[PDB]
RNA sequence: GGUUGCGGCCAUAUCUACCAGAAAGCACCGUUUCCCGUCCGAUCAACUGUAGUUAAGCUGGUAAGAGCCUGACCGAGUAGUGUAGUGGGUGACCAUACGCGAAACUCAGGUGCUGCAAUCU
RNA sequence: GAAAUCUCCAGUAGAACAAAAGGGUAAAAGCCCCCUUGAUUUUGAUUUUCAGUGUGAAUACAAACCAUGAAAGUGUGGCC
RNA sequence: AAGCGAAUGAUUAGAGGUUCCGGGGUCACCUUGACCUAUUCUCAAACUUUAAAUAUGUAAGAAGUCCUUGUUAC
């Protein structure tokens, strides 16, 4: 926060500090990726993650992420 | 020296003041454009039918 | 290989039958398109189609519905005018054309007048507007995706329906006996291949050459003992058969549709319903999630 | 300076549409036209001959000449005070028939039949159409919908 | 398995290649003609690039393409050369295959012009019956999966009769 | 109901992988004297339906399939926008009032239908 | 040999179509081959610029005469 | 307006796939670039699958509709 409000003097016009209800840098609120991690449908990626969906061919939902179907 | 180079300011009052108005329709618009082996045929049929309504009626 | 997700959204299919490759657009559009002024006047259609075993000649109008077929003939069918052998051979196409010329005029009763070509001489030859009668029914050859080869089977329907009586307009440059180097007919070797006198010929020098291929091809006409001299006289007497009765006596057909229908229903693999997709997806999962 | 070719600005509207290039199929080859129809223009990019300029795009016109591959539309076009009658030579590719006149066929004989068994019994008819009416009155019961609503939310970032 | 699933020498195409045009390509011309007994087609330069010494459309090549019993017996009089030794490589992932030689103008004895060595591209190209259905105009299709030769379809038939071996050296 | 010929709309029809297909049809498939075309009867031509094969084409089925299609008080009356005020704000911009109103997204369902003629346990 | 010819596979055009750019085009409008002169004759009608004048350019016919194709058809210069 | 895990063109970041594509590094080396695959941040007056509001063309009938049947060299 204070890292935040000492870029916003460099800068023109208003500025604001908003804590986000993500986890980190992804799309997903705080619980909802909590209850997607501890069941396996979120993989560790390179600096982020994949995702499990019900969609496409089973074979690929299950050579990816081979945690699920448990 | 410089001036205003165009505009359609004040374009559609002065069309508008006299009443933008259709063609005028009529009952047998020109033949002009049909084309020409109808066109000649059709002065046939019409002599044609000019004779019986004459011989029909008198 | 690596069908992309993008080139399949972008991908714009073809029309079926250019996908199935069977109708040249291109060709049909010219075939069908009428003047306009003619608002309602049917542009009719010779298709002459070639299959292995069989060849169908039909008479087709077009409809924004689909076609429609004003007659048919086929190749088939001259079993019960004499010829039950070469069935799509050059000769076999002529008789076809002959029939449906025949069939269609007989259909529009237009068989009195315009009774074509009665003798059979291979001269070039169109169907003649008679003095103040009605003009000859108006047909286009239509032969699809075929090449264009000068003795192709499908002029030789083409020959056939003109003799027929129908009115086809055609020039002389593709039937057997034009030469390109000197531009002219034959009409005697035209003539001769009308009544079969390729294949008779070829049958007849067979013969003395080497008779087991004799024997492997043209085994039916040493079944039925049928000469090669008799095969000018099977097409003339059947060309007479068909000026007889081209009248098309379909067939009595057994086995009603409704069973036709009750039998080959059996032999068709049922789609599967969403709640069984979901089944046979849960037990793929279950059986894979079983621990081993 | 300036440009004002024939087909000036037409760069999305004689576009194809997506995935619609190709042959024109055999349905607008097929249509009959006849004088007084009434048609719709929209040119076809694909067919470069006996094209409408770009002012006939979206016009409704009425066919008043029919030849081999073409129609003769009357178009009346604004001329700064007045309208004057255009006549275009558009081949069929770039007409359709406009539904508006075939659905108006389409009360004019139910017009008529109405008429026709009106004519039994029951003078004035209404033939008439009418604009959209105010509701009459109503009784809505709570019987399994009890009202039961709640009051405009606070503020959440969301982000 | 299936009569109609069996492997056939479809084709057989026969190529060389020079630098320059003239009387090299008449002789390319003749050795082709002594041998498959038919006229070989000549090739144009698709583009020029000024390091191989070639121009466009000067017909720098020539090829002819033999099929039915004369591309076998071509094919074991170019492969006795060989000693029926191949590789791994020059086996195409599409089931074909091909090699090359030099002067073998010891056999097929013509008037016999030896002045001047021939190499000389075999390329032989494997189907099944029903290759129609990609060829003809009409109703064109794609053979199904099952039915089209694969490298390993066709190193099992060369291992088989003409008694071969590959990836050897 | 299958199939063939000619179609209409032109993916719900396409693409990938894989399994089925009785009969008939279609097909692959046999030959080169003939008319024709080839470097090459591969293609195109012709001839026999004869020598054979459903292997492929073709058709249908499967896919928590890709694509495509349809719907949804899905997102969303959100974004945008016509009109109004001596509304707010230094401004940038924004709110409100009377109207119109998306796309992405998220689920859900679906995977050719049909016309004419001929033919088929 | 990364770039010569030859063969197969995939390939919705990512090429090409004289020339700018935009549109259009896949058994073609691109490539190759065969034949040709419709880039011809005689008038009117129309669209665009617009005063609904001219010029240019273009469109659909009509009366001939022709080219090509088996034919439907197309062609009155150049895919627009 | 929207879109970019849709084409074109831009654009941030790592993941996976081990290739005579000048990686020096054994003669199969965490210490390499590309290319392909699934992802990710951000964009377009001369981009786009979609796609408003406002504006805009036509029709809402007697010069019509229905029935019967006369002319023609088309
Ligand atoms: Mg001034
Ligand atoms: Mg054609
Ligand atoms: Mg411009
Ligand atoms: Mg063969
Ligand atoms: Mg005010
Ligand atoms: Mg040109
Ligand atoms: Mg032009
Ligand atoms: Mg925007």
């Amino acid at each position: 926060v204070e890292g935040l409000r000492r870029a916003r003097y460099k800068f023109p016009g208003q500025q604001k500090i908003i804590l986000s209800k993500k986890w980190g840098f992804t799309n997903l609120d705080r619980p909802e990726y909590l209850k997607k991690r501890e069941a396996g449908e979120v993989k560790d990626d390179g600096a982020f993650v994949k995702f499990l969906s019900k969609k496409g061919s089973l074979e690929n939902n299950i050579r990816e992420f081979p945690e699920y179907f448990a | 020296a410089k001036s205003k180079n165009h505009t359609a300011h004040n374009q559609t009052r002065k069309a508008h003041r006299n009443g933008i108005k259709k063609p005028k329709t009529y009952k047998y618009p020109s033949l002009k454009g049909v084309d020409p082996k109808f066109r000649r045929n059709h002065k046939h049929a019409l002599h044609g039918t000019a004779k019986a309504l004459a011989a029909a009626k008198k | 290989d690596a069908k992309s997700s993008a080139y399949s959204s972008r991908f714009q299919t073809p029309f079926r039958r250019r996908r199935e490759g069977k109708t040249d657009y291109y060709q049909r559009k010219r075939l069908v398109t009428q003047h306009k002024a003619k608002y309602n006047t049917p542009k009719y259609r010779l298709v002459v189609r070639f299959t292995n075993k069989d060849i169908i000649c039909q008479i087709i109008s077009s409809t924004i519905t689909g076609d429609v077929v004003l007659a048919a003939a086929y190749s088939h069918e001259l079993p019960r005018y004499g010829i039950t052998h070469g069935l799509t051979n050059w000769a076999a196409a002529y008789a076809t054309g002959l029939l449906i010329a025949r069939r269609t005029l007989q259909k529009l009763g237009l068989d009195e007048t315009y009774k074509g070509v009665e003798e059979v001489e291979g001269e070039y030859e169109l169907t003649e507007a008679v003095e103040d009668g009605p003009r000859p029914f108006k047909v286009f050859l239509d032969i699809g995706l075929q090449r264009t080869t000068t003795g192709a089977r499908v002029f030789g329907a083409l020959k056939g329906a003109s003799d027929g009586g129908l009115y086809v307009p055609h020039s002389e440059n593709r039937f057997p006996g034009w030469d390109f180097e000197t531009e002219e007919i034959d009409p005697e070797l035209l003539r001769s291949y009308i009544f079969g006198g390729h294949v008779s010929q070829y049958m007849e020098e067979l013969a003395d050459d080497d008779e087991e291929r004799f024997s492997e091809l043209f085994k039916g006409y040493l079944a039925d003992d049928i000469d090669a001299d008799s095969l000018e006289d099977i097409y003339t007497s059947a060309h007479e058969a068909i000026r007889a009765d081209p009248a098309f006596k379909p067939t009595e057909k057994k086995f009603t549709k409704e069973q036709y229908a009750a039998e080959s229903k059996k032999y068709r693999q049922t789609k599967l319903s969403k709640e069984e997709r979901a089944a046979r997806v849960a037990a793929k999962i279950a059986a894979l999630a079983g621990q081993q | 300076g300036k440009s004002h070719g024939y087909r000036s600005r037409t760069r999305y509207m004689f576009q194809r549409d997506f995935r619609k290039h190709g042959a024109v199929h055999l349905s607008t080859y097929l249509k009959v036209y006849k004088v007084g129809d009434i048609v719709d223009i929209k040119a076809n990019g694909s067919i470069q001959k006996g094209m409408p300029h770009k002012f006939y795009q979206g016009k409704t016109g009425v066919v008043y000449n029919v030849t081999k591959s073409s129609v003769g539309v009357i178009i009346n076009k604004m001329v700064g005070n007045r309208y004057l009658e255009k006549r275009l030579n558009l081949r069929v590719e770039h007409i359709k028939h406009s539904k508006c006149r075939q659905e108006f066929l389409e009360r004019v004989k139910a017009n008529a039949a109405k008429r026709a068994e009106a004519k039994a019994q029951g003078v004035a008819v209404q033939l008439k159409r009418q604009p959209a009416q105010p509701r009459e009155s109503r009784i809505v019961s709570t019987e399994g919908n009890v009202p039961q609503t709640l009051a405009p939310v606070p503020y959440e970032t969301f982000i | 398995q299936n009569p109609m699933r069996d492997l056939k020498i479809e084709k057989l195409v026969l190529n060389i290649s020079v630098g320059e045009s003239g009387d090299r390509l008449t002789r390319a011309s003749k050795v082709l003609e002594q041998l498959s007994g038919q006229t070989p087609v000549q090739s144009k330069a698709r583009y020029t690039v000024r390091t191989f010494g070639i121009r466009r459309n000067e017909k720098i090549a020539v090829h002819v393409t033999v099929r039915g019993p004369k591309a076998e017996e071509i094919l074991e009089r170019g492969l006795k050369v060989k000693e029926y030794q191949l590789r791994d490589r020059n086996f195409s992932a599409t089931g074909n295959f091909g090699f090359g030689i030099d002067e073998h103008i010891d056999l097929g004895i013509k008037y016999d012009p030896s002045i001047g060595i021939f190499g000389m591209d075999f390329y032989v190209v494997m189907n099944r019956p029903g290759a129609r259905v990609t060829r003809r105009k009409r109703c064109k299709g794609t053979v199904g999966n099952s039915h089209k030769t694969t490298k390993e379809d066709t190193v099992s038939w060369f291992k088989q009769k003409y008694d071969a071996d590959v990836l050897d050296k």
